[PDB]
Parts: C-alpha cells; structure tokens; sequence
C-alpha cells in the first residue's frame, strides 16, 4: 500500500506544473496567428508584385 | 487543447486497490494490539490454578497429571470398598 502512495505523492505536485505548462504552449500558438497573417500578407504582396 | 484534468482526482485509488481494505482492518487491529497480550492463564493461587501451573502449562504435556488424577479416584474407590466391607 505504502509503494502505491508514494506515486501518487509525487504525482500530485508535479501534474501541477505540467497543467499550468500546458496552457502557457496553447497561449503561444494563439500570438502565432497574428504571425501567420503577417507572412501571408508579405507572401501575397511578392507573388502579385512577381506577375508585374 | 488544454490537458484534461483526470491525473489529479484521486479518492478512488482510495478502495481502488485491495490492500486499501487490508489497510483499513490493520490500522484498527495494529494500532489495537497490546505489546505482549493480556495474560495467558497459568496460574491464579486458588490453590487449584497451582496444579494448572505446575501441570496444564501450555508446554506440560506431561503425564503427571493424569497420573495423580487417576492416582486420586484409585484412593476414592478404595476407602469405599471399606465403607462397604
């Protein structure tokens, strides 16, 4: 009983980290948007500039 | 998508296992054991609990008992065959 606590103990605490981790990544890639409407915008601006 | 929350709802990994039962009954019955027990019954003095402890112990498989104790109705019978010859 004792070796099936102590991996819950440890758990416990360190999942803390990983959830808070977790959701830091996913607000990242939100910001990466705001990126990704940069590069089209640069992208789609060479491309017709290509054609003239 | 953010992580989902089962690593940290823990309360039935608390009779998920078997010994979470065995816990249960020897935190009652270890917790509740004496350091030696209460008294194993040898002897008392009421001059009878003596033959126990010189006879009945619990290492005394020794005949004398039986010995005396037959020994004892032989004395009975025999003063008897006086109260009737």
């Amino acid at each position: 009983r004792i070796d099936s606590v102590s991996q819950l103990q440890n758990v416990a605490e360190t999942t803390k980290v990983l959830f808070d981790v977790s959701k830091e990544t996913v607000e990242l890639e939100s910001e990466a948007f705001e990126l990704k409407q940069k590069v089209e915008l640069a992208h789609e601006a060479k491309a017709v500039l290509d054609s003239w | 998508v953010s992580t989902l929350i089962p690593p940290k709802v823990v309360s039935s990994k608390n009779i998920g296992s078997a010994p979470n039962a065995k816990r249960i009954a020897n935190v009652v019955h270890f917790y509740k054991s004496l350091p030696q027990g209460p008294a194993p019954a040898i002897k008392a003095n009421t001059r009878l609990a003596r033959y126990k402890a010189k006879y009945f112990d619990g290492d005394n498989a020794s005949g004398k008992p039986l010995w005396h104790f037959a020994l004892g109705i032989i004395a009975f019978g025999y003063s008897m065959e006086y109260y009737f010859h």
